[PDB]
């Protein structure tokens, strides 16, 4: 995070963008869990 | 006595006490009492550490079998 007119100079004076795209995630990352795992593993105490 | 995730209380009741007495009497190694009337409330409740995958560091398989020392000393064998 830069400020406007500082970053403006840099890529007049020495940076140089070479950059047309981006990448965009195609995963949602949605996912459920059901308790009767949680329930057997809390009544067994030890489990593998 | 309490602060675990689940409360034994020692053996479970066969119903209700019997012999006819009270279910305090003298308070000795208990002083906990709850009764319910049907069911209760946070049915969805529970304890457990999860883990999802075993995360471990990487180290670079470096051994002294390189040519780097052969190359700037002399290499023999005498076994």
């Amino acid at each position: 995070v830069t400020t406007a007119t500082l970053k403006r100079q840099l890529l007049q004076g020495i940076l140089q963008i070479d950059d047309t795209a981006a990448d965009v995630p195609v995963t949602y990352g949605e996912m459920v869990l059901q308790g009767t795992n949680l329930v057997t593993a809390l009544v067994m105490g030890k489990a593998v | 006595i309490a602060g675990l995730f689940n409360i034994p209380a020692g053996i479970i009741p066969t119903g209700n006490v019997l012999s006819t007495i009270e279910v305090c009497a003298h308070r000795c190694i208990f002083d906990f009492f709850k009764q319910i009337r049907s069911d209760d409330n946070s049915l969805y409740s529970a304890q457990f550490d999860i883990l999802l995958g075993t995360y471990c560091n990487t180290l670079n398989f470096v051994r002294f079998l390189e040519l780097g020392l052969s190359v700037a000393c002399i290499c023999t064998k005498f076994p």
